[PDB]
Formats: C-alpha cells, structure tokens, sequence
C-alpha cells in the first residue's frame, strides 16, 4: 500500500501477500460477525481503490453479498455523480479532473491516475469515500447475517446474568439504529428481560445506576 | 436375489466394500459380486491360506501353523534346525489338509530351495511378509502365546516335551471352547470346507452356463434389446448384465440363443 | 521480482520464497475458480516473465491446463510478431529491439535482457502483456474447469434458498458473457428456478425488485 | 504504529497483522487474567489512541467487559475536561491546542491530529494517558472477574497444599491493593489458613520462616 | 547466499534456515518429479556452492539418488578438467587461479575464496556451473524414478480423458528428449491410446486440431 | 530489546512479539527443568531490566515460584544496598549514581535511568547483575521442583540401560552441587542401581572405565 | 554470531530465536540419524563458543549423548593444551594469550574474550576447532546410535532392489571409515549380497560397472 | 441434525427413528444422510 520511505516521501507500494491472506482467510472461516469492521479497517489504510477491489474480489463464496456491495457500490456512485456537478474543460497536469461514478471504484482508472489523486494538492480522498462505502456495506452484510433482531431476548430462569448480558450486548453491536434509541433500549430492555431476583434489585438500586453496580449486586 | 443386487449395488457405491461381504449378507453368487465390485471406477480367497511361526522352547524350535478363518492348529518340535524338516512338514500339511497360499515372515530357513522346490512341487504359492488380510493380526501371536502358556501348565503331567507340546495343541484344538458360537476348531474349520465345496458346486454349476446369447425386453416394449450376457436362469426369471447394469428380467420378456 | 528502492532506481530481486509457496498451496488445496484470477495478479506485480514461468512451471499436476496456456501463449506470441512486424538492420549501441513473441515468454531472452527492457525509455511493458496473456490463459482455463452450466438450476422443493442463489451467483461470475445477458439472467433466471411460495410472492413483487426484498421475503 | 526510525526522525507505520491477531487469540482463547495486563503493555509501547481503539475493539465475544472499558473511558475523558478546562482562544501557528476528553478517545479526531501531536514539541503523550485508563479498566474488569476473594479460601483436607498456596497467590495477585497490605496477606493468611498439621508444624518452626522451608516442612 | 545491500554492493549472507527447513520439507513430501526442477532453481539464486551442498547433503531418504549425482557430479568435474585446459604452472599474484574439479564441487574450496571467486574480474560463475552440473543430475535422477514409459499409455475402458490426458502430459514432462520429438509425440500417440468412442471422434476431426476442441467433443 | 547500532551509538527499542510468545509457550509446554534454564539466557541478550521484569511477569500459573524468586530479588537488592557503598548527596553534572536495591529490581526506576546507565561512560551493568538473580532464583526453583532425589534411582528386571542411564543423568543434572561429588557418584552408584546381570558384567570389565565401553558391553 | 560489517568493524549480533526453535525441534523429532550432521554445521555458522555452548544446552532429554560429546571435549581440549606450546611472555594491550582447553569450550570464558580473540590479526580459528570437535563428537555418537552393521543386510527373492540399495547406503554413511575401505564395499558387497538373478546379472555386465547400469539391469 | 443422527448411528445400529414433521428432522441433509445409512423414518407418534 501507500507506505512512508525511510525519513523521505510517501512511495507506492503493492499489498503484501500475508495480509491479504490472513484477511481472507479470517474472513472466510468463521462467519460475516460485525467484528470483521474494524479489522478491516486496520488491513486497509492508506490503500488505493484497486488494491480495495483484488482484496474483494479474493473472497470464496458468499456472492450474495458481494452483489449486495456491487450494487450499493454502484448506486452511491450514482449519487455522487448526481450531487457532484461534473467540472467540464482544459484540465492541467499533474492535477487531474474531477473523478466519475467508475473512477472513484477504480474500475477504469488506473495506478497512474489514483496516485495523482493520492498525491493531488488538495488531497483527495476519493480511496475514505470508497472504504467508508465499503462500510456502509459491511454493516448491511451484518444486516443480512443477523440471526435476530434485539426484541425477544429473555434471560433463562436459572442462566446466569453474564450470559445473557453479553449476548445483549453482542446482539446489540449488530443492530443498525440511531445512538438515541441504543440508548433507550440498552436501558429499557435490560431491566424488563431480567429474572425476578435481579429485576427486583434492578429496581431497588432504581433509574440512572450503570450496568457496573447492577451485575455486582445481582451477583450471587 | 430377490432385488438384493440393486441393494448389493447401492452399499458398493456407498462403501465399497469386498465382494464375499455383498455375497454372503445378500445371498449372492460370487460372480454378481465380483462384477459389482469389477463396476466400481475406484476398485479393482480366506480359506487355504496359513501362518507358520517358530518359537524357542527348553533349548529347542518348535514351527506352528495357523489357519486365518477358522483358527486350526498344528505344532511340531524340530530337533535342529533346517529347511528339509520344515519342507517335511510343509508336504505333510499339504497332504493332510487342502492348502492354496502359505503365509510365512522374514527368515532364513524359510527362503531355502528345498522348501521352494517342496511348495513347486505341490503347486502351493508362498509368500512372507506383510499378512493378506488387513485386520486379525493379532489373532496368530495370541494363539501362539496361549499355546505357550498351556504347554507349560501341562507339562508337569506328561514325560516328554513332544507328547506334552501335541497334547497341548489337541486340547487347544478341540477341548477349548471360544467365544461365539462355542464350538471346536475342527468343527469350524469342517464347516468352513464344507461351505467351500458347495461354492465350488455352485462354481461348476455357472461353469454349465457359457456364452448363450439372450436377448431382452422390459416392460412389455415393442422393441427388443440386446445381445446380453446371460448370468443366471432360474425361479421364472433371468438375471443378465450389459454395460455395467446387471438387471433381472422374466423369461416371457426374454429369449435365449445358442 | 524487479520493484523500488528507498529513493533509488528500481532492482531486481529474488521472488520470495514465502509468495511461491503460497501460490502453489492456494493451487493445489483450491481446485481452478475465479477467485484465483484476482490473487495471481496480486501475487505478480512488477514480476519479470522469467519469475512468472518460474511461478508458473512450479504448479504440481494438472498439465492440461499448462498445455492449454502454452498454447495460447505461443499464439498470442505469433499474433504480435504478425502485427508488429520484425524490423530489420542494425541497432544503435545502447539500444535493443522490441522484443520478440520469443522474448516475451522468456525462451530465448535472458534476465539482463528482461532488465534493460523494463527500465528502458520508453518503458516497455512485455511483462504486463505476458501477464495478460497469462489472465486470458486463465480466464479460458476456469471456463473449462467449470463443469455447470446456468441454465440447469433449480432450487430443492424445500432447500433454503440463500445458498441457492449463493451457487447461482458463483457459476454466473464463471460464465463468460456480455453484461446484458448478465443482467437479463440476474433478472429472469432466478425467479422461474425457486419454491413456489416465495417465487410467486417475487412475482407479486413486479419487475426491478432487488435482492433484498426477495431474500427478506422469502424469509422461513 | 509510532516508532523511531534509525538515523531519522518518527514516522507513522501501519500495524502488524500478526500482532493484531496474536493480541486478539490470546485474548479470547485463555482468559481474563491479569498476565494478560503486562502483554498489552508489550503490544502496545508507541501506539496512537487510534491504534488502541482498534485493538480493543477487534475481540470477539465478552461485550460486557468492551462496555464497561468504554464507560469507563468516557468518565476519565469527563475527569480529564474538569481537571483541565477547556482553553478557548485562537489556535497557536503550528501548536494544536491539547486533546478534549473526545479527543483521547480518538472518536471525534483525526489520525493527522494524533501524528502532529506526538512529534510536537514539547511531546504530548495522550497516548499514554489513553493506555493507563485502558490498564485501570482492565484492572476493575479483572477485579470483578475474579469468582471468589481472599478472606473466604479454605484447603481441603485430601489434597496437598501445593495447588492450594497456588490458588491462593492467584486471588492474592488478583486483587488490587496496597503493597503494604498484601504483604501483611502473604504474612498472616498463608499460615492462618492451611492444613492443621502443616499450620502446628509452621508454629513450632516460629515466625518469620522463608516459604521454601515452609513447603518443604510438611511434604506429602 | 550473495545478495545485493539496497544502492549498494555484493555482500555474503547465511542461509536462512526456512528456506532449507522448505526445501527438505518440499523434497521429503512430494516424489521426484519434474516440477521440482524450477523449485529447486529458484531457492538456489546467487549462492555459493558451499550453500549447495549443504543443501544437498541435508536431505535425508533416498540416498541411492544422492549417491548417483554425486557420481554424476564427479564425472562431469573430470569433464571440466579434460575438456577446459588445465593452465600449469603457478599463476601471477593478484588472480584467482582456475578453479579444479574439486573446487567447483566444494570440497576442497573454503568460503573466502569463493568469494573471492564470486568478486574476481572477469566473473567466474563457477557456483552457475555447479548448478547446471546438478540440474542434469536430478534430470537423471527423475529420469531414473519414471514409473512407467511412454509408449505403453493406454485410456482405460471407464477412465476418463481428463485424467488420460493429464496422466500423459505428467510422462511427457517426465521424458527427457528434445523438443521436435515431443511435438511429434504430442500430435500422434494420445490420439492412438483412447477410448474408442473419442478415437473416431478425433478421426471425424482431423489434423490440425487444438487439444481444446478435442476435450470438448470427448466429453460424454 | 536495546540495541547498538552498527558503528553508532545504543537506542532502546520494544521486545519484538515473537521472542516474548516463543517464551511463554515454552514455559507453558515445557515445565520447569533444568534446560529451560539456558534458554532464558538465550533470550535475554542486551535487554534492559524493565524488559525482563515485563517478560516475567507474563508468565501464567506457577505463581509459588514467581514468589519465591519476586523474594529473592528483594533481599539479594537488599544484599547490594547493604554490601555495596550507598552514595547520597550533591551528584556531578552529567553523571548519576549507581542503581539502588529497587531500581536493579525495576520497580521504581524509570526506564530512562535504565537507558542512562546502560549508555554511562564507564557502562552499568546492572541489567547483568539482575539477569544472574534470576538464573539463581531459576536454580533454586529447578532445585525444589526435583520430582525425587538422587541416590533412590533404580533399575527395573524389564527395564533397558539406556533409558536407565538417560533418566539418572536427567536428575543428577537437577543437582546443585560441586562437580568433584558428582563425578565421584556418577562413577560408583551408576552400576550399583542397575540389573544383576550387566553389573556383574562391568564389574568383570573392572572398577571404573570410560562409558563407552561400559554401554557397549551392556548392549542387548 | 560473529558477522562481518560493511567496510566497518565487526561487532556482535543477537541470536535470532528461529535458529534455535528449528534446531530444537529438528533435534528431538526424528533421531540421531546422520543427517543432522550438515544440518547443525547450516546452524552454526561463524559462531562464537559462548553461542555453540548455548546451542548444545538447549536439548532436551537423551543426556547420555551430552555426556558422550562432554567427555570428549575435555579430553581433546587436554590434547590441544599438551600439543599447543604454552604461551610465555608479557601480553601486550589489544592481543590475548591462547585460550585455555576451558576457553574453546566456553565454559569460563566471556563473550569479550571471544570477540578480543577474532579482532586480533591474525585471527584464531577457536570457533573452528570446537566445532570440528563438535563435529567428530556428533559422528561417534551416531556410530553408536546404529542398531545394524553394514555386513548384515540380505535382500529378499522378491525384495525390489531399491530399498535393498537404499539401506546400503543409508549404512555406508552411518559407518566411518577410510574413504578406500568404502568403495570397496560399495563394490564388492553390492553384488555380493543380492538376489541370484541379479547377481548373474551383475556378474554378466562385469566388475566397475556404475551404479545406474546396475540399477537399470536388476529392474524386473 | 444430521450430524448428529450420523455420529449416533456411527455410535450405536438404528434401523427406524421416530419423529414428528418439523423442518429440521425432515431436512434435506437429515433426509440424505438417512437415506445414505439406510434408517426407516418414521413420522408421528
Ligand atoms: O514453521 P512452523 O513451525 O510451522 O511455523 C510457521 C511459520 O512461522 P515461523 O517461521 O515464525 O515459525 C510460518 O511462516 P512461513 O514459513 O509461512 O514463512 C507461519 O506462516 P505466516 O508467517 O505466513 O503466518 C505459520 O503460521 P500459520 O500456521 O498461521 O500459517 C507458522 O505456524 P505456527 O503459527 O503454528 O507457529
Ligand atoms: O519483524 P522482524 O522480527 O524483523 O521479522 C521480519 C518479519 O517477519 P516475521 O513477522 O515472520 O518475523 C517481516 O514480515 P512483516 O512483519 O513485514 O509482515 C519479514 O518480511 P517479509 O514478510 O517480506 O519476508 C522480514 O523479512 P525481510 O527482512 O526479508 O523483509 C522479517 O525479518 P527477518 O527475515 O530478519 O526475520
Ligand atoms: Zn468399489
């Protein structure tokens, strides 16, 4: 990827082989579980949108999903070029024009062109709109793979609390939703899918204790 | 053979396994197992085979040979040790049961050119190494070492290592009653013969059967297959095989050409 | 392979160890599918044809499919000295020819010849058109190694039909064809091959409706 | 992440994958044990905040315990805006105004904020404050996932008082004391607690006994 | 091995013990065959001949093979030594004299001077000599372990021509000879050896005809 | 670990994660014995003693030992500061005074004072004095993790000498003791706790001879 | 080890860990067998004696052998010290005397005296001599470790006479002795010992026949 | 399911099971792996 020289200047360089295969092959062993987000994101820093793509594409199976990003993909390009009035005329070198709906996927530009775009005064960072796509992607795959939603968990009449919490909590990091009502459920839900013994001391500590005083005095 | 070849057909497919297995759980001849298995893409005798070994007693050799399937005994104390007593037993042994194939291990007595010329003579291939049948190794060693444990116990009531070593093996052989079953070895190994030869009954009679060029229909169609190769006429019905499919027709919807 | 120093002209190296070994593993443990078109490339950036032979000769089993590119190579070699022509007469010291459909391949060129061709002005891409020939070679290869077509799918009377559309989606990306009749397939060919109960609930919901809305409908 | 480059000044380096997964593995495959809080400090000595968001986020399972590190985080970022107040005022050329308690977190800064800050002059390690709160959350998440204290472990009569002084160090080790108090425990609780006969034979040998004679006292 | 600093000169390195580990691992579980010839070249790039043998002489099984190189390599030394004048006398001070049978074989030849070898001008590519010495060697040597001729190939009844064909490019490969024997052979024996079926299908289509129309039109 | 550059002066830098996972791996797998004892050695060249400290404590289970030597340093620092002449007052520019019983120990010193003193003119060796503790400390621990003694050994009637021989020698290793003892048992005992019939036959061979012969004759 | 520098002063480098996880694990997998002879001399390679003792102690179990190689090193370093005239005179600053039987080995002397020892002009091949001691240790060892003869081996009637070959040669070099005496038996017991067929065989082709012609005759 | 069924029957001989009509008893990998081992079903009880 985009690499930093010695104490000199930013060089391109290609992906190396055991990142890509480590990513690849932890992608595909377990499951599309949200937690791929941020690995993802510490395996693609600083990578132009080709690079993004041969990453991509070395997935086996799961094409749905695939199809599903393709065409997010193509219609957030779509928007971008409808928002974006296209900057027509004489361009000059080494600052080239405004990228297109196909640029910004890297489907027709080439290394030249993304590392006149990497390195173009003001910066463009056209491979961030094209990672945070890829974002927007991954959250609907979660989407797509989410075994339920968050409205039916309740706590088994002799599991332990710890259990149940943090499969709350591991359901919850998969829900798409505003930060508000995260909120709202996080402390509605807890408390109403509970067992007597720890709801009743749920309510004896009362509103506005954090989850911290609650399961260390429903212990036991 | 009421419908058991397609049964025969689908446990090759699904395990491949030997075809005397397929014969005897479905009550097959022979010939449709070994087709069947001959089918299989990825595939390609128990009785008459015998194990000898040699083992160190009061300063002397004793050789004991073992049958696979049944178990059979016979032992025999050799005063020095030489391939011509070991060719000696070897004819005897031949002359006294029916042997196709003898098994030994690695050694020197055994490679001599009087025992080769012994077993040329008789028709007996031998071989040594690795044994034929992939399971029941152990089955020789343990039957060795509870020889070895009861010549000891009866040795005390006999005068002589000879008399006591065949005393021993003929209480193995008859007085030791096993596990399933319970019964003798000869009793076994009688049995195990007499199965043979009705096989081999059962071969001649297929050997009666030659090329006999059938020809065949199925479900009454107007139009008339063939050539087949006829396997079986019996019980109203044919059993024929062509291109790797062995199917039983009636006899009203087959004809039969010399 | 022949990349960048820190500041400096570019060098060559040996290919490491590590890329060959993967490469030949990936191969033998992952029969010929399109995933493995994307990782070649990944894994021959800036390579000198006579690395990528060496790659290439080191694939264990197989050999149709090297007798296969080998052909191709040979033609596509024969083509461009049919459309470039051989010049003929003397070159000026410091200079060599364009290399010839022998060159490319590496059978008659050595390593410093492979050298003073990449970093001469003009540059000369014959690594990259071997590369291509080479993708062409597999492109071909995994349309023989595909043993389906796309016409002869249907989903099980109850099998789920996530996979289903998974495997369909996999053997349409094998298939070679134009975009259009990608499209019309991907419009047509799944909704006459699926369960009754969903297909006609897909048939309710009219032309243009997404994946989305099917597999959420389809749901159970 | 940060490291000096020899004969040159720092520069940003992106994170190992193998450290990454090495992290995450050892995490979830052994326990929450407190060896694990020194190895975070062996793989975490010159990270950007960003870099430790990313690890920490990347564990799979146990959620309750990511929920607990990121309130507690927000309230030192709380404690950090009322023990510095925010300064208000134009922005000193070249010096970025110190972090905001959303700023240590990195939630609402920029990687480039981060660079600038740590190769300003003077050095600003907010870095490091990030780490310590990481290592106070780790300590209060080993703290409640330890099952039993030290006042209530008892030794059985059948077993030998090797796994017994074992099990005792590891709740000793477990909890979060002063220095002057676990000395007092490992003085008076290792004796006040054990089996009769090794506790008689401890009182005749006197107080202020080394525990290599104490073990080899009463063997079997 | 020599390898080159970064801009700078030819240095000596050790061998690093994965590339060995590799090596044997690559002998011991895959049988001789070929496509072990590139992998042997392409490990062995720049390295002195002590690094050869001790390469060599590492692996362990089948040592009936080593012996017959070694041979080979002994009566291709005297080769070296009847063919290449043998310069008498003692040689000027200031040059490396001609190296012996002994000396390319590193017997008799420490590290120093192979260096010094390696460094005199003009360049002594002795360890290149070494090296097609032992390339004929394991041609030998692979031509010893053919299972099986050429000539005798035949397709079974129920073999298919897929394995047909890749078995008999395996024994093509397998032959040693020259190339115009080897296209004769490849354009008239497989055909001669198939099933019936695709023997008349590949009579119906006549010479002249790529290997790919006649898998094509053998299938079924 | 801090390193000296070549031709250059000494900079600190992290302990690479490979050298500290291969550490705990092999003190999980492989329970304390005495080879374990250079390994350590092996793996602690030129490191500071905050490093040491880190890797130590990484260790888990087994915390009896990491006591016993966690008391050893204390009062071997106590030893120093008592022994050695503790300077107080006005220190000279430019210098600082030698390590203190805590900072050998790294438990009040900062790593900076570390990297000071290993960079004093004249150096500090107080890492190596801490090093030398801990391979005392790991002596004693081998000590008292002795599974029996040495002079109860014996020789089963089924029992082969070879692994007779390799399992007394195995525990004479684990004795600390001066080597004139040792010789002196491993010459009278070895045949005294062996089988009737090889004793006999030594001691035909005579009071006292090399191994070698003493194995051979015992052979079979 | 010692490692030369780049147009500088040669100063120490750290043991890397793979070097010795390699030698460990080659070491305790398959045996004492022969081939672990080049193997060691891969892995220690320029060498220091503190470093060659360092990788002696680092093995695991069988300590009869250590004891073997033990003895030996102290009765060929009393050998060196009777045959080596002691050192007389004043030793000047910057050289050292000879280093004591003790010293070669490592066991007293520190890794300053080894590096004064290679700086001094010229320099002394301790290193070297304890590692050819090392070597003859190691060959005497496996002599012991051979449970066969080389006068001992029959061939089967039916026994391929590839094995057969095989195991004489794996023999050959298990056994040591003049390189006459070997190539007499490897021409003499050959024939000698085989199957009657090929014995007549090799009879018929007549006495220097090489190997191959043997080998290719006996087929069948 | 059919993992199971398959490991109980490399386990222990079963010629006939007895389930009810749900999903996952008469899925398709229960249903093939039954009729791989040559198990009657059987349905309703
Ligand atoms: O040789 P091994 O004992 O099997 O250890 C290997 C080796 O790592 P080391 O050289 O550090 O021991 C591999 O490195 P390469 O031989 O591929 O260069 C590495 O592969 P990566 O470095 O590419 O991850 C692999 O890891 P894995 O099994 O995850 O592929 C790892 O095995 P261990 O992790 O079991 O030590
Ligand atoms: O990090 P280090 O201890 O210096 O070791 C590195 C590291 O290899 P490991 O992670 O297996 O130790 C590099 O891998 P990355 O960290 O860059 O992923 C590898 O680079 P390659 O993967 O390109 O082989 C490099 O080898 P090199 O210096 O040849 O680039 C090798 O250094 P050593 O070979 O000296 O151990
Ligand atoms: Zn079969």
């Amino acid at each position: 990827p985009i690499v930093q020289n010695l104490q000199g200047q930013m060089v391109h360089q290609a992906i190396s082989p055991r990142t890509l295969n480590a990513w690849v092959k932890v992608v595909e062993e377990k499951a599309f579980s949200p937690e791929v987000i941020p690995m993802f994101s510490a395996l693609s820093e600083g990578a132009t949108p080709q690079d993004l793509n041969t990453m991509l594409n070395t997935v086996g199976g799961h094409q749905a999903a695939m199809q599903m990003l393709k065409e997010t993909i193509n219609e957030e390009a779509a928007e971008w070029d409808r928002l974006h009035p296209v900057h027509a005329g004489p361009i000059a070198p080494g600052q080239m024009r405004e990228p297109r709906g196909s640029d910004i996927a890297g489907t027709t530009s080439t290394l030249q062109e993304q590392i006149g775009w990497m390195t173009h005064n003001p910066p463009i960072p056209v491979g961030e709109i094209y990672k945070r796509w890829i974002i927007l992607g991954l959250n609907k795959i979660v989407r797509m793979y989410s075994p339920t939603s968050i409205l039916d968990i309740r706590q088994g009449p002799k599991e332990p609390f710890r259990d149940y919490v943090d499969r709350f909590y591991k359901t919850l990091r998969a829900e798409q939703a505003s930060q508000e009502v995260k909120n709202w459920m996080t402390e509605t839900l807890l408390v109403q899918n509970a067992n007597p013994d720890c709801k009743t001391i749920l309510k004896a500590l009362g509103p506005g204790a954090t989850l911290e005083e609650m399961m260390t005095a429903c212990q036991g | 053979f009421l419908d058991g070849i397609d049964k025969a057909q689908e446990e090759h497919e699904k395990y491949h396994s030997n075809w005397r297995a397929m014969a005897s759980d479905f009550n097959l001849p022979p010939v449709v197992a070994k087709e069947i298995v001959a089918s299989c893409d990825k595939c390609q005798c128990s009785p008459g085979i015998w194990q000898l070994n040699c083992t160190h007693l009061e300063g002397k050799v004793i050789l004991v040979a073992v049958h696979v399937a049944s178990g059979y005994i016979e032992a025999e104390v050799i005063p020095a040790e030489t391939g011509q007593e070991t060719a000696y037993f070897l004819l005897k042994l031949a002359g006294r049961w029916p042997v196709k194939t003898v098994h030994t291990n690695n050694g020197s007595n055994f490679t001599s050119t009087t025992v080769k010329a012994a077993c040329w003579w008789a028709g007996i291939k031998q071989e040594f190494g690795i044994p034929y049948n992939p399971q029941s190794q152990g089955v020789i060693e343990s039957m060795n070492k509870e020889l070895k444990k009861i010549i000891g116990q009866v040795r005390d009531q006999a005068e002589h290592l000879k008399t006591a070593v065949q005393m021993a093996v003929f209480i193995h052989n008859f007085k030791r009653k096993g596990g399933i079953g319970g019964y003798s070895a000869g009793e076994r190994i009688v049995d195990i013969i007499a199965t043979d030869i009705q096989t081999k009954e059962l071969q001649k009679q297929i050997t009666k059967i030659q090329n006999f060029r059938v020809y065949y229909r199925d479900s009454r169609d107007p139009v008339w297959k063939g050539p087949a190769k006829l396997l079986w006429k019996g019980e109203g019905a044919v059993v024929i095989q062509d291109n790797s499919d062995i199917k039983v027709v009636p006899r009203r919807k087959a004809k039969i050409i010399r």
